[PDB]
């Protein structure tokens, strides 16, 4: 709970157990009254944006208490959004955190290469080309060291089984599996997808009822020579397709009047179905 | 004789209904090898990993994990150090319940405490244990995903080794996670697809209905193997299998069909027949709507025909009771002296009964302001379905049939 | 006893097998209203002498009541109170370890399951896969009139075995109705009664319960003529008009003065478009003010706006003859609708000597 | 063994759903305890 942070800080400094409101009151009394001279308090709060409240009392107290001379409190707030003190924080506290905003830019590919070299000092295990390509992909995608380490570990694992290892890692841990899932789909599911595409081309809309899709599927099956499908079979296939989040449907109560929306781009479907 | 039939019935019922573990694995050699290798790495060392397994429901997601655990737990005394926790998204719907289950499974309630106190630092401060998360997608729908974030954090920490395993049917599980947990999630994914052809499905069917080598009677087992092998190439059995394979490749439906086929095995017919498989397939592939229509009465049939006429004249528009009554009156008035002299209340009760069977659904539901009359109703059937059902109606009169044709 | 029900009984007996054997995790039974699902299933369970718990979904309108009733009845077969599904599963595992519950299949009979989809989202998936979670040889049965197509959750779950109970026929109904003949007369007498009754009412009423109720009600008048003194023609001629009178009700089994004027004015306001109001009332060529103007126009005598007419309006609202549409706090622009049938307003108009048809725009 | 008598004064204002629920629940427990209903209707009996 958000209000429980008052209990956590109090228990960390004195070990006392109290209610959220009483812990807040005791912390207020300690930080507003001239008590015994205590050591300077270094407070670190992680994931600030998740402490938000409609009343903004906790945030106001957190960023207002060090303003008091008697507090002897230094607070560092780590967050991901730089807009927070502007559009999330009100004016008086925004001016309190104003002009003290540190922004950490993402590592350049040179920085990533330096980090990787420091990780692998005195160890000749990777070729420079794989390292440079991995750092460059990381720079061009997110510039994150965590996924870089994951890619390096996967490359080591594949080498246990060169640039090929890094390419396999990057195109296996980043690329989407929709195309291969469509490729491994059944024949009836492919016919259903073709019927949906044909109906969409005829109409031009991105939403279609189940009845027209069923009619198009029946026409396609007649063209293909497939046996006549029942309504229950088509509904079961559609329900299975919606289960893996390839479509969008609410078939709990509506059966013949179900709106269907594609979860993937039309061109990807065409490129998967041409083969 | 009877004892052998009872034993084989018990064994096959245990195989299908309870889904008992079996050494046979189909098209999952690489995936199982990878999963077992990573489990051994996580067990023999202090390293931590996180893996998600994606596949359609009924594709043996749990079987891979169970077989790997049975293979690797009994390797050495590591299982004594290894602890396992199983969590299902259906039973545990709240974080408090999940925490309570975690505490009770670890037998730490004495250490942590018995009361309902919300503090969890007793475990957190103290925190090799493996975690199994059934229906992992449901946990992502919690208010703050606190449990998942804490599990990922402790997996990424250097305090204790923790293995996290999740099961998901959705293919978009990556976008259901928040940015922080997605960044902290080790991108290890295994995909379970039925990547095999129809002949491989035939082989699977042949092997599944094969008696094990541990059966007491050996000559009877060999004769059963001969029977199933002979039934394998029969073109009617192949046609039924082809139909069911076109419908769906999931093994759960195949297990259900095999179970229903075995139900018709008696003393007089110890060995199956292709006609038994045909009967089972026919019973498994019937539409419910036509069955519901078949059990109606004459007045309901006339009302449905009037409804179809309304849908034809007014293309894809709602209706109420008054218009249907008026046109039924028109039909009974054109005929000279047909025996259909019925009053309003009985027709109203018939309409209420039809609405009760949920063949007709209201639009933009409201009550009090609008009565049952003058209420926008729609039909949930197709014209071809009505024609096919009326064709098989036992005693449909000529007059109503010709009205339907009109 | 069950008549003309032998295929489903044999199928269920084969499915059950032996007591120590396992069975399906979920079986879904569907049928018509008078199919006899409860009768057949409960008679079969009683005959086989199996451990079964009979539960009504309507009575257990809350999850706690459902789980506590199930557990208490199971314990009685072998106080316990539970609140959550996981606690219910744990206690069920604890309670099923009885010697009488060791090597036997546990059956949980649920009827009127149409309400289960409106109780909780995850309750049905939990019930469907109970045998996997408990692993204690447990089977759950379903009785409903709605097909399985509407019971499927969005995420998909373990598919139950679907079963259908066959619909009845003329011979089947005649056998069932003629089985319980009165001992005071010949079987052929009651058979002829059932024959004529079926020949009259099978066209509309196929409900076994309702037709049997009609036979029970009408039998004494069937047997009066013979008491008064095997004459088929005599019986049919004496009894025919009573049958026609009975068929008039198959399924069926004085306002104050100013109230009538209020009612007819409300009907006119509801069923007449506003554009034609002056065309019907202005001497030369819905909100409350329109009603007041129409009422003032209709009544030949000058009526004072006494509070009693407002009390009449409110009472008519209470009697569900006039429905309030607008907000309750808005009692300065209220909206009303009339829910009176046309035959009723014509009948009440006749007692007043007023011709409402001459003013109805739709008829003109 | 005396029965139990329940009086419903103004059923026009009663919601239907509670009425059907009470009727269906009480039907299955008539053997447990007798129950008799008395209806007071201001309008014509057709309203039932
Ligand atoms: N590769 C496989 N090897 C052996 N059996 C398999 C395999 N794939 C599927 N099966 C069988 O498929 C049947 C249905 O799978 P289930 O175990 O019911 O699905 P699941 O693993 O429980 O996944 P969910 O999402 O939890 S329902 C079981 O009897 C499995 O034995
Ligand atoms: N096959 C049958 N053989 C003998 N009597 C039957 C048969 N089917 C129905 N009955 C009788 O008809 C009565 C009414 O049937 P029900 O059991 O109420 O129907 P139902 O299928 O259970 O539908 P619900 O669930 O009650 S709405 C039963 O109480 C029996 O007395
Ligand atoms: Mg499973
Ligand atoms: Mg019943």
């Amino acid at each position: 709970e958000p209000h429980q942070v008052y209990v956590q800080i109090l228990q960390k400094l004195t070990g006392q157990k109290a209610t959220a409101n009483h812990a807040a009151e005791l912390l207020a009394k300690q930080f507003c009254t001239r008590g015994s001279p205590q050591e300077t308090t270094v407070l670190l709060v992680d994931e600030l944006d998740l402490l938000w409240t409609h009343k903004q009392d906790i945030m106001y107290n957190l960023f207002d208490w060090p303003t008091h001379k008697e507090a002897r409190l230094v607070v560092l707030a780590i967050a991901n959004t730089m807009d927070l003190p502007e559009r999330i924080m009100m004016n008086r506290v925004s001016s309190r955190l104003g002009l003290t905003r540190m922004c950490f830019q993402p590592y350049t590919y040179s920085q990533l290469q330096q980090i990787l070299r420091s990780r692998l000092k005195h160890l000749k295990a990777f070729e420079d080309d794989a390292i440079q390509l991995v750092a460059r992909k990381v720079a061009a995608l997110s510039g994150d060291a965590r996924r870089c380490l994951d890619i390096c570990r996967r490359a080591t694992e594949i080498c246990e089984f060169t640039i090929a290892h890094s390419m396999e890692a990057v195109d296996e841990m980043f690329s989407s599996s929709y195309i291969t899932a469509i490729k491994n789909s059944s024949v009836l599911e492919q016919s259903f997808l073709r019927a949906i595409l044909a109906e969409f081309r005829r109409s031009g809309l991105e939403e279609a009822t189940f009845q027209q899709i069923y009619s198009q599927h029946v026409a396609l099956c007649r063209m293909e020579g497939l046996p006549y499908p029942t309504m229950s079979e088509t509904m079961a296939v559609c329900s299975h397709l919606g289960s893996c989040r390839l479509l969008l449907v609410e078939p709990s109560r509506n059966d013949l009047l179900l709106r269907v929306r594609l979860n993937v781009s039309q061109d990807d479907v065409l490129y998967a179905l041409k083969d | 004789h009877t004892e052998c039939l009872s034993q084989v019935q018990r064994i096959l019922r245990e195989r299908f209904c309870r889904q008992s573990p079996h050494s046979n694995l189909f098209g999952v050699q690489v995936q199982y090898k990878h999963l077992s290798e990573l489990l051994k790495r996580t067990a023999l060392h202090g390293e931590s990993n996180s893996v998600l397994i994606i596949g359609p429901r009924g594709s043996g997601k749990t079987m891979l994990i169970n077989h790997a655990l049975k293979e690797l737990m009994e390797i050495e005394e590591v299982s004594e150090n290894v602890l396992q926790v199983h969590l299902n998204g259906l039973l545990q719907i709240n974080d408090k319940i999940a925490l309570k289950e975690i505490t009770r499974q670890l037998n730490l309630e004495n250490v942590v405490g018995d009361k309902v106190f919300g503090s969890f630092a007793e475990n957190l401060s103290f925190l090799p244990v493996i975690f199994i998360l059934d229906e992992f997608d449901l946990f992502a729908h919690h208010k703050n995903q606190t449990l998942l974030y804490n599990l990922f954090d402790i997996s990424q920490s250097a305090q204790t080794p923790i293995a996290v395993i999740g099961l998901t049917c959705r293919l978009d599980i990556l976008e259901l996670l928040e940015k922080r947990v997605k960044s902290r999630f080790s991108h290890r994914q295994i995909h379970l697809m039925n990547s095999f052809g129809f002949p491989q499905y035939v082989k699977i069917f042949k092997e599944q209905l094969s008696l094990p080598a541990e059966f007491p009677d050996k000559v009877f087992a060999e004769k059963w193997n001969e029977n199933v092998q002979y039934l394998s190439e029969d073109r009617s059995v192949q046609e039924v299998l082809q139909k069911h394979f076109n419908i769906s490749k999931n093994l759960r439906s195949l297990h259900m069909l095999l179970m229903l086929a075995l139900n018709r095995v008696t003393a007089s017919h110890p060995f199956m027949t292709a006609v038994d498989l045909m009967e089972a397939s026919q019973l498994c592939s019937m539409d419910s709507k036509a069955n519901i229509v078949h059990g109606l009465s004459v007045l309901e049939i006339c009302l449905i025909i009037a409804m179809k006429h309304l849908n034809d004249i007014y293309e894809e528009e709602p209706f109420n009771f008054q218009m249907v009554y008026n046109e039924f009156q028109k039909f009974v008035q054109r005929k000279a002296h047909s025996v259909y002299n019925f009053e309003k209340p009985v027709v109203m009760k018939a309409f209420e009964h039809l609405q009760q069977l949920e063949l007709i659904k209201p639009m933009e539901r409201t009550s009090g302001n609008s009565q049952r009359e003058y209420q926008l109703m729609k039909l949930l059937l197709d014209n071809t379905q009505i024609m096919n059902a009326l064709q098989k109606y036992p005693n449909c009169p000529t007059d109503v049939r010709q009205w339907a044709t009109s | 006893v069950v008549l003309c029900r032998e295929s489903q009984v044999s199928i269920l007996q084969s499915l059950f097998g032996e007591r120590h054997h396992f069975s399906f995790p979920s079986i879904f039974i569907y049928g018509h209203t008078a199919s006899g699902k409860t009768y057949v299933t409960q008679t079969l369970l009683k005959t086989l002498e199996l451990p079964h718990v009979f539960v009504n979904c309507v009575e257990c309108f809350t999850l706690r009541l459902l789980l506590e009733q199930i557990l208490n009845k199971l314990n009685h077969l072998s106080e316990i109170t539970c609140e959550t599904f996981n606690d219910f599963v744990r206690l069920f595992k604890q309670v099923t370890t009885a010697e009488n519950l060791k090597d036997q299949t546990v059956y949980i009979v649920l009827d009127k399951a149409e309400y289960l989809r409106d109780m909780e989202a995850n309750l049905l998936p939990g019930f469907l896969r109970l045998q996997e979670l408990a692993d204690r040889n447990v089977t759950v049965l379903f009785l409903s009139e709605i097909v399985w197509e509407k019971f499927r959750p969005n995420t998909g779950c373990f598919e139950p075995f679907v079963l259908y109970f066959p619909d009845y026929s003329i011979g089947n109904l005649q056998k069932i109705l003629s089985h319980d003949h009165p001992p005071e007369y010949s079987a052929d007498f009651y058979a002829a009664y059932i024959n004529i009754l079926l020949g009259v009412f099978y066209t509309v009423c196929r409900d076994l319960k309702e037709l049997r109720h009609l036979a029970v009600l009408n039998f004494p008048k069937y047997c009066e003529p013979v008491v008064k003194g095997r004459d088929t023609r005599k019986l049919w001629r004496n009894i025919e008009p009573h049958l026609k009178k009975a068929m008039q009700t198959v399924y069926l089994r004085e306002l104050p003065y100013y109230s009538k004027f209020i009612l007819i004015a409300a009907y006119l306001a509801s069923y007449n478009p506003a554009r034609t109001d002056k065309r019907f009332f202005l001497k030369h060529h819905f909100p409350l003010d329109r009603l007041l103007a129409i009422l003032y126009s209709i009544v030949d005598s000058r009526v004072a706006p006494t509070a009693n007419i407002f009390s009449q309006i409110t009472s008519l609202v209470t009697l569900q003859l006039l429905t309030l549409v607008g907000h309750d706090d808005q009692l300065d622009g209220p909206k009303y609708k009339c829910t009176v049938s046309l035959d009723f307003i014509r009948a009440i108009a006749r007692t007043v000597n007023f011709d409402i048809i001459k003013y109805l725009y739709d008829f003109l | 063994s005396p029965p139990v008598v329940v009086i419903l004064k103004d059923m026009e204002s009663f919601a239907t759903k509670v009425l059907q629920d009470f009727i269906i629940i009480s039907s299955q427990h008539l053997h447990e305890f007798p129950l008799i209903l008395i209806f007071g209707i201001a309008t014509s009996p057709i309203i039932i």
